[PDB]
């Protein structure tokens, strides 16, 4: 089965930054895209970061260019989030999926930005 | 405790005797009828020994264990080896093509009178020259075909005309045994060079064509069982196959209801017959209305998470999903569509964006279903022209000019075979036309690869054969004339007959002259199709005017000297 654990998330000031992860298990960690996606309060899911299998392409929602990069490390199968100057716009749990699913399929982790 | 206790008393004292008799045959061809009845009597007499008292010494050991040991008892190279590995030795060893003598049915009045005399010795001498001559037939049916050539000798030996009962039947029981072994050595083929996955998928894209109102875990479910059945019979593990296939028709007929709504007659039948029927029954009517499998197969953005889960599971859901859907596709072509799937997973599902470079996957699709339906198409018009022989000269040209380096027999036998499309599958609509024509020609192709594979002279036909079980089809049909070959020495004696010649059937007559047309070939493989037509028209007309003379060795001579001189003319020395 496939197994997805969220963590790193807190309460945090603006302009802070936070590291989340994403430990996989279950499959070829390596072979398969990687996504996080975030459900705030009141409003739709939204896509944020995608990354190829290799760690080579990385895609971004223009609401977090320039502040939030998305890596891997394959030997470890873990994904990870580096989001800098955090913005209450930015509260919501994230959530990591595979290949761009936007269905929350994990327990995920909150993030609240606190003006 | 025992297991030849247990197959003993699962299967009865005579399918148990029968299928025993069936092993050693495939086993050890060469070996006398005699012979292989007393190894039988004595594993059975033991056998009872074991089921009288489980305990009894050696009724403990393997049926690989007790089989090799008796029949190492009248073996070579397999007996110096132990299990394992000496039943893979036999399984290695089994000839397609073993040297045996060309079995010559006695008249009517000879055959009937042994029949009464020699009832059972009669229908054993059947079992044991089948399985001899076809190593690989499946032998639960084998047991069937048994079953209705007794009924034949039964009914006909009766009869005011005998020769007339019965001659027709032992035809119709001869042609469906080709076909029935040619299937079974294409799935032990499929089993042993491409493992218990390719089978897995064949089982769930057929059973999903035929049972379409099944849900996809009770299609599973089947393919587990049947795919251990094959696995077993193909291993030579054969009374625990005949056992298995029993317990699938026996839950098959207990779950029509999840199953299918044809089983019905085929579930009130005795067991040969049943499991016979089962396996040969209609596809079931397609439930109404089923959606497009673009939804969740292209469009949805979950498509490799779900792969990710389970990927055979997956793949399979998709296979399924698509056979039910078309019983008007080959079983080839809806493997060689989710094996495009499966590839398409691998590349994409690994990118950044996989819903971008999986979304046009269907796109792919158009081509590949194309390609068999206007194959068929342009071979089927051919063959409404030409008829059945002469549309088997036009492929004996297309390959023996692909595969020159192949045996001229072995040209022939798979030429005619290939040719024998025609008149199976053109006459049917359009729409039961690609599963006829295609599944057929996969079976004649296996025919090809496993004649031609332990002497490979021919490096496209090992390619063709070793690189893709399900691309077969398409790999002979995109090769093209070999000119890398170089042409073989013409012997004048290919176009010298005798008067016995004019003796000969008619399909003999025809098997001469295709044989001669493919040393023709080998010998000018840059001649024109209307080259060959004009050679092949005198070849015809120098047979009828000689067979018809006084004459007839005079005539063939000189005619013979006539054709080598026109056709060293046409095309050269």
């Amino acid at each position: 089965e496939v197994q997805l654990v969220e963590s790193g998330g807190g309460l945090v000031q603006p302009g802070n930054s936070l590291r989340l992860s994403c430990a996989a298990s279950g499959f070829t960690f390596s072979s398969f895209g990687m996504s996080w996606v975030r459900q705030a309060p009141g409003k739709g899911l939204e896509w944020v970061s995608s990354i190829s299998g290799s760690g080579s392409d990385t895609l971004y929602a223009d609401s977090v260019k320039g502040r939030f990069t998305i890596s891997r490390d394959n030997a470890k199968t873990t994904l990870y989030l580096q989001m800098n100057s955090l913005r209450p716009e930015d509260t919501a749990v994230y959530y990591c999926t595979i290949g761009g699913s936007l269905s929350r399929s994990s327990q995920g982790t909150l993030v609240t930005v606190s003006s | 405790k025992s297991e030849v206790a247990h197959r003993f008393k699962d299967l009865g004292e005579e399918n148990f005797k029968a299928l025993v008799l069936i092993a050693f045959a495939q086993y050890l061809q060469q070996c006398p009828f005699e012979d292989h009845v007393k190894l039988v009597n004595e594993v059975t007499e033991f056998a009872k020994t074991c089921v009288a008292d489980e305990s009894a010494e050696n009724c403990d050991k393997s049926l690989h264990t007790l089989f090799g040991d008796k029949l190492c008892t009248v073996a070579a190279d397999c007996c110096a080896k132990q299990e394992p590995e000496r039943n893979e030795c036999f399984l290695q060893h089994k000839d397609d093509n073993p040297n045996l003598p060309r079995l010559v049915r006695p008249e009517v009045d000879v055959m009937c009178t042994a029949f009464h005399d020699n009832e059972e010795t009669f229908l054993k001498k059947y079992l044991y020259e089948i399985a001899r001559r076809h190593p690989y037939f499946y032998a639960p049916e084998l047991l069937f075909f048994a079953k209705r050539y007794k009924a034949a000798f039964t009914e006909c030996c009766q009869a005011a005309d005998k020769a007339a009962c019965l001659l027709p039947k032992l035809d119709e029981l001869r042609d469906e045994g080709k076909a029935s072994s040619a299937k079974q050595r294409l799935k032990c083929a499929s089993l042993q060079k491409f493992g218990e996955r390719a089978f897995k998928a064949w089982a769930v894209a057929r059973l999903s064509q035929r049972f379409p109102k099944a849900e996809f875990a009770e299609v599973s479910k089947l393919v587990t069982d049947l795919t251990k059945v094959h696995t077993e019979c193909c291993h030579g593990d054969l009374l625990e196959c005949a056992d298995d296939r029993a317990d699938l028709a026996k839950y098959i007929c207990e779950n029509q209801d999840s199953i299918s709504s044809k089983l019905k007659e085929c579930c009130e039948k005795p067991l040969l017959e049943k499991s016979h029927c089962i396996a040969e029954v209609e596809n079931d009517e397609m439930p109404a209305d089923l959606p497009s499998l673009a939804a969740d197969f292209v469009e949805s953005k979950d498509v490799c998470k779900n792969y990710a889960e389970a990927k055979d599971v997956f793949l399979g859901m998709f296979l399924y999903e698509y056979a039910r859907r078309h019983p008007d596709y080959s079983v080839v072509l809806l493997l060689r569509l989710a094996k495009t799937y499966e590839t398409t997973l691998e590349k994409c599902c690994a990118a950044a964006d996989p819903h971008e470079c999986y979304a046009k996957v269907f796109d792919e699709f158009k081509p590949l279903v194309e390609e068999p339906q206007n194959l068929i198409k342009q071979n089927c018009e051919l063959f409404e022209q030409l008829g059945e022989y002469k549309f088997q000269n036009a492929l004996l040209v297309r390959y023996t000019k692909k595969v020159p380096q192949v045996s001229t027999p072995t040209l022939v036998e798979v030429s005619r075979n290939l040719g024998k499309v025609g008149s199976k599958c053109c006459k049917h609509p359009e729409a039961k036309r690609m599963p006829c024509a295609e599944d057929y020609l996969s079976v004649v192709l296996n025919q090809l690869c496993v004649l031609h594979e332990k002497t490979p002279v021919s490096d496209r036909v090992t390619k063709c054969c070793t690189e893709s079980l399900v691309n077969r089809r398409p790999c002979f049909s995109a090769l093209e004339v070999d000119e890398t070959y170089v042409p073989k020495e013409f012997n004048a004696e290919t176009f010298t007959f005798h008067a016995d010649i004019c003796t000969l059937s008619e399909k003999e007559r025809q098997i001469k002259k295709q044989t001669a047309l493919v040393e023709l070939v080998k010998h000018k493989p840059k001649a024109t199709k209307e080259q060959l037509k004009a050679v092949m028209d005198d070849f015809a007309a120098f047979v009828e005017k000689c067979c018809k003379a006084d004459d007839k060795e005079t005539c063939f001579a000189e005619e013979g000297k006539k054709l080598v001189a026109a056709s060293q003319a046409a095309l050269g020395l």
